[PDB]
RNA sequence: UCCGCGGCGCG
DNA sequence: CTCTGAATCTCTTCCGACGCGCCGCGGGACGTAC
DNA sequence: GTACGTCCGATCTTCGGAAGAGATTCAGAG
């Protein structure tokens, strides 16, 4: 049911949703969404577990 | 109130009032020059926020 | 471009005292990103009233309106992201957030014929 | 010079 | 099917002792002349 | 190295507790 409630069906939809949610009020772009997502949890500079 | 030394210990009211009157002065100096409507609307909003 | 519209001046705000720095940064970004067709020229209004005495001498540079620069860009997403990417520049000044608001053609004519008389009483 | 902020301590 | 409609879920605000004593820092930045 | 004018971009994490206003909802009836 968790997946059933979710209206997204593609990776592009999820990227657009996360880009719009993280920073509201801006035109979403697939490259921009990918860059934002990759810089939040998979970049050594801004994220680093001890 | 002046403090020990060559400086002055200002209160927040002075800064707020200075900001408001400077915003009003810019409002006055933009209206007579037939400034673009978008900019005058934005600075009116910013004066309202101030 | 894909059409033939008027890439009229659009309002972008900056930090005071950095207007020339922001303009140079935009120009060098355009140069290095190799995207020059989508952009035209960056123009910031200024006026020159000369006084021979009274403290500041032989020159006095001011602005028609401070903290705002004009861009000849066009409506799309790549240019929007490019302008957002430059430092010391916040969001656009228009209507809705995602799509800015242009300037009226007649009032653009007014601003440009105000700009053409800046070269009054020269030499 | 008389105010603000932060910290420690006593009832 | 569709219109009320009363109940429920969710979001926003204000509140949380009372007198001291002592000490330290406080418009800071930032370019622009000079 | 020292007056002086203008200004105002690094995007916040760890509390209940109640009170109230607004959006939602499903319950039921015509």
């Amino acid at each position: 049911e968790t997946l059933r409630v979710d209206p997204t069906n593609d990776r592009l939809s999820a990227l657009v949703e996360i880009y719009r949610m993280m920073r509201p009020g801006e035109p979403p772009t697939r490259e921009a969404a990918e860059s934002l997502f990759e810089n939040l949890f998979f970049s050594e500079d801004r994220y680093d577990l001890s | 109130v002046p403090l020990d030394g060559g400086r002055f210990a200002t209160s927040d009211l002075n800064d707020l009032y200075r900001r408001v009157i400077n915003r009003n002065n810019r409002l006055k100096r933009l209206l007579d020059l037939a400034a673009p409507d978008i900019i005058v609307r934005n600075e009116k909003r910013m004066l309202q926020e101030a | 471009m894909s059409e033939a519209p008027k890439k009229r001046w659009y309002v972008v705000q900056a930090f005071s005292g950095f207007e020339g720095r922001v303009a140079t940064s935009l120009r060098e970004h355009i140069k290095l990103h190799n995207m020059e067709d989508l952009f035209g020229e960056v123009m910031v209004p200024t006026e020159e009233v000369v006084e021979i005495r009274g403290g500041q001498r032989r020159k006095s540079e001011r602005k028609f309106f401070p903290g705002y620069v004009l861009v000849q860009m066009v409506m799309n997403d790549a240019s929007w992201h490019l302008v957002r990417s430059v430092p010391r520049v916040m969001g656009f000044i228009g209507g809705t957030s995602d799509r800015p608001a242009p300037i009226s053609d007649k009032e653009v004519d007014a601003i440009m014929n105000r700009l053409q008389q800046v070269g009054d009483k020269p030499r």
